C-alpha cells in the first residue's frame, strides 16, 4: 500500500537501492494500490520528524511508515510511538536509537520494534548459564529502572527450571556509593558469576569499584544486558577482556534485508485483512485542524519462512539475538548466534581470557585429559529431557572424528561419573582449583613406540595437559618420564578363572608349558597394555606363548570367560573384584588377594616440577586418613561373601 | 608430618587389625 520508508542515518545508504527494494517484491500483487516513497534525511530532531510525518500523512494518505536511525539516541522511539498514538498510523522502527527496548507502550498506540525484549534477553542469558553448567552465581541489582520487574522475572525462571540455581541474594544498589555500606554486600559475594544491571555510566564505577575489590577475577564472571552495550567505537578502558555481553546487532543482516521483511510483514497484514474488510485503508488528511486496524491482526504472521510473528505487548516471536564478547584487541567479538527456539554456539569450547588485564597472575587453571575406566570414568550421554549433566556427573568433550576419509571431528560433550570423579570433585572442594576435563582421542594409556609416547602420556609428557586423575599403573619409564604423586588404593595384579584353587601365583606349575597338563588351556591380557611390558620384563617366554592367546577386549574376555572361549585372565585385582561381585551367578572365582603378584599401587601422574605435587600429595592423605576413602570404597565397590 | 618432612614411596602395604585371643 502507501508506506513511506524515511531513514536518518550517516552511514551511506542511498537511495536508488530503496526504489530497487519494490520490483520483485510482492511478486503477487494483493493490494492494487501499492505505492512506496523512499526518503533520507540527515538531520535527527524531532521538529523534522513531525514535519516530515505531517507531510507524507498529507501526502496522498500514506498509512505505512518505516523509520531507522544510526545514532544513539532512545527519545526518538519515543517521539514516534506518540507521533503514532496521536496520528493511528502503524510506524516500525529498524536501527539505533529508534530502535531500543523501551519499558511499556500503550494501547492507544500503533508503534511496533522488533526483536527480543529484555525477559526474552535474560532468558537467552539463562539459557547460556544453563548449557555451561555455571548454577552458582549472584545478582546485583543498580537503580535502574524497571529492576523489581528483572528481579521477579529471575527468580519465576528459576522456579520453572530443571537446574535448581544456586542463586545468591540480590545486592543493591542505593545511590553513588560511599564504598562504605554497598562494600559489605559486595564482599558477601563468593560466586562466579556475577550478574549485573545497570547503565553505561555507573558501569564504569561498579567495574573500577571491582578491579579495586579484586572481584574481577579469572572464575569471576560479568555478563552485561544491551542497553548498558553503548557505542561500538566508546569503549573505556575498564572493561575486562571477556566482558560477555547479548544484543541483537547483527552485522551479517543490513537494514535493506530488514526493512524488505519489514515490508513483507505489513503487505501480508494489508492483504489478509483485505480479505476480511474491504475499507482498511482509512489515513488522517493533515495534522491542522478508525475502527478496525492493523493494532490487533498481525500477531500471526509468518514470511519467506522466517516466523517473524508478534506478541501482545509488542515484541516478536523468534527474533535474532546476538553473543559478543571482548577480545584482547579491545574489540567486540561476536560470537553466538541464535535458532528459533534453542542457542547455536560458534565456539563450543568456552574461552578462558585468563588475562582480563596485563597485571592479572592466575595458576590455577588445569588441563586434565583421563581415559574410560569402568569403576573409575562412566562417561555416559547427556540427559535429553534436561539438557544438563546431573548434579553428581561432570561435563567432557571428545574428539570423535566423522569418517575414515578426512580426519575431521567434532568435540562430543558427554557426561561423567564414577570414582575418579568424585575424587576430582572432593579435590575441588579441598585445593579450590579450577579443572578442565576431557578425553583422550589417541587411545590407551600410554606405549613408547620407538622413542614417541602416545595416549595420556603423550598429552602429559608433551605438555599439551597438566595432570590426569584417571587410574594409571606406575613402572620405571613412567617414573622416568613424568613424577607421580603419593598412591591411594592397594591395586595390584590378579588371575581370573572359573572352595578349590588351582593356580595358586606366578610360581604355579601351569606357567611352564601348556602341554604339561592334558587339557591345553589359555590365558591373555588387553592389548598395547603396561601388563603386557610387565610380562616382557618377567619372563619373553611367557610372552612367546600369550602371542597366540591374545585378545581385544575386558568385556570381551568376560564374556570369553562366561561362555567358555577363555580359560584364565591376567588383569588388576580390584577391577575385577568390582566386576565380580555385581555378576549375576558369580561363576568366575578370584585368586588370593595379592600374595604372589605385582602389588602395586593407582597414583596421580604430574608434570616435573609441579607446583601443586606437595598440595595434592598432602590432600590424598587427608582424604584417605579420615576414612573419607573408606566411604567412597563403600561407594564405589561391592564386597560379597 | 608430610608437611614438615617429604615422604618416599612405600615399601609396605596394609591395614589395622585387633589382637585378641582364642
Amino acid at each position: 500500500l502507501n508506506i513511506a520508508v524515511l531513514l536518518g542515518h550517516s552511514h551511506d545508504v542511498t537511495e536508488r537501492e530503496l526504489r530497487n527494494l519494490w520490483g520483485p517484491e510482492q511478486a503477487t500483487g494483493l493490494p492494487l494500490d501499492v505505492n512506496v516513497v523512499a526518503l533520507l534525511m540527515n538531520r535527527t530532531d524531532p521538529k523534522s520528524l513531525i514535519t516530515h510525518v505531517c507531510d507524507l500523512m498529507s501526502g496522498a494518505r500514506i498509512h505505512g511508515l518505516v523509520f531507522g536511525d544510526d545514532t544513539d539516541q532512545e527519545a526518538v522511539a519515543q517521539m514516534l510511538d506518540f507521533i503514532s498514538s496521536q496520528t493511528f498510523i502503524p510506524i516500525l522502527g529498524i536501527h539505533g536509537g529508534a530502535s531500543m527496548i523501551m519499558a511499556d507502550k500503550d494501547p492507544t498506540s500503533t508503534f511496533f520494534q522488533f526483536g527480543a525484549s529484555i525477559q526474552q534477553q535474560a532468558t537467552v542469558m539463562l539459557k547460556i548459564m544453563q548449557d555451561y553448567d555455571w548454577h552458582v552465581f549472584s545478582l546485583v541489582t543498580t537503580i535502574f529502572p524497571g529492576y523489581r520487574d528483572f528481579i521477579s522475572f529471575i527468580k519465576t525462571t528459576v522456579d520453572n527450571s530443571f537446574v535448581g540455581w544456586d542463586m545468591q541474594n540480590v545486592i543493591t544498589l542505593d545511590t553513588s556509593f560511599e564504598d562504605a555500606k554497598t562494600q559489605v554486600q559486595l564482599k558477601k559475594i563468593h560466586s562466579s558469576v556475577i550478574l549485573l544491571y545497570c547503565s553505561k555510566d555507573e558501569a564504569v564505577l561498579i567495574l573500577s569499584e571491582a578491579r579495586s575489590l579484586g572481584l574481577t577475577g579469572y572464575d569471576f564472571f560479568w555478563i552485561v544486558p544491551s542497553l548498558v552495550s553503548g557505542n561500538t567505537e566508546l569503549i573505556p578502558k575498564e572493561f575486562p577482556s571477556g566482558l560477555i555481553s547479548v544484543s541483537y546487532d547483527d552485522w551479517d543482516y543490513s537494514l535493506e534485508a530488514r526493512v524488505r521483511d519489514g515490508l513483507g510483514i505489513l503487505t501480508t497484514a494489508a492483504s489478509s485483512m483485505l480479505e476480511k474488510f474491504s475499507y482498511i485503508p482509512e489515513a488522517k488528511a493533515s495534522c491542522y485542524g478508525p475502527l478496525h486496524t492493523l493494532h490487533q491482526f498481525m500477531v500471526n504472521v509468518t514470511w519467506d519462512g522466517k516466523d517473524l510473528s508478534f506478541t501482545e505487548e509488542g515484541y516478536q516471536v523468534h527474533p535474532r539475538l546476538v553473543v559478543i564478547v571482548l577480545n584482547k584487541d579491545r574489540e567486540w567479538e561476536k560470537v553466538g548466534k541464535w535458532e528459533n527456539q534453542t542457542l547455536s554456539l560458534r565456539h563450543a569450547v568456552w574461552p578462558r581470557y585468563k588475562s582480563f588485564s596485563d597485571c592479572e597472575p592466575d595458576d590455577n587453571h588445569l588441563s586434565i585429559v583421563t581415559l574410560e575406566e569402568a569403576p573409575f570414568v562412566i562417561v555416559e550421554d547427556i540427559d535429553p529431557l534436561t539438557e544438563t549433566c546431573v548434579r553428581n556427573t561432570v561435563p567432557c568433550r571428545k574428539f570423535v572424528k566423522i569418517n575414515n576419509s578426512t580426519n575431521e571431528g567434532m568435540n562430543v560433550k558427554k557426561c561423567c561419573k564414577g570414582f575418579c570423579i568424585d575424587i576430582l570433585k572432593k579435590l575441588s572442594r579441598t585445593v579450590k582449583f579450577t579443572y578442565d576435563l576431557y578425553l583422550v582421542t589417541n587411545g590407551k594409556h600410554g606405549k613408547k613406540v620407538n622413542n614417541v609416547w602416545n595416549g595420556m602420556i603423550g598429552e602429559v609428557v608433551y605438555q599439551r595437559a597438566v595432570m590426569a586423575v584417571g587410574s594409571l599403573t606406575i613402572n620405571e619409564e613412567r617414573s622416568e618420564v613424568v613424577d607421580f604423586s603419593v598412591p591411594f588404593v592397594e591395586t595390584g595384579i590378579s588371575v581370573m578363572v572359573s572352595f578349590v584353587d588351582q593356580v595358586t601365583g606366578l610360581s604355579d606349575k601351569k606357567f611352564q608349558r601348556p602341554h604339561d597338563y592334558s587339557p591345553p588351556f589359555r590365558f591373555g591380557t588387553v592389548p598395547n597394555g603396561s601388563t603386557e611390558r610387565n610380562i616382557r620384563n618377567n619372563y619373553p617366554y611367557m610372552h612367546q606363548y600369550m602371542t597366540r592367546f591374545n585378545q581385544r577386549g575386558v568385556e570381551d574376555a568376560l564374556v570369553s570367560l562366561k561362555t567358555g572361549k577363555l580359560d584364565a585372565f591376567i588383569y588388576d585385582a580390584a577391577v575385577l573384584n568390582y566386576k565380580a561381585g555385581r555378576d549375576e551367578g558369580c561363576k568366575l572365582v578370584t585368586i588370593g588377594s595379592g600374595y604372589i603378584f605385582a602389588t602395586t599401587g593407582y597414583g596421580i601422574a604430574l608434570q616435573k616440577g609441579s607446583p601443586w605435587k606437595r598440595q595434592i600429595d598432602l590432600a590424598l592423605l587427608q582424604f584417605v586418613g579420615d576414612g573419607e576413602m573408606e566411604e567412597l570404597e563403600t561407594l564405589w565397590l561391592t564386597g560379597i561373601c | 608430618r608430610a608437611q614438615y618432612i617429604e615422604f618416599s614411596k612405600p615399601f609396605k602395604y596394609q591395614g589395622l587389625t585387633i589382637l585378641v585371643k582364642k
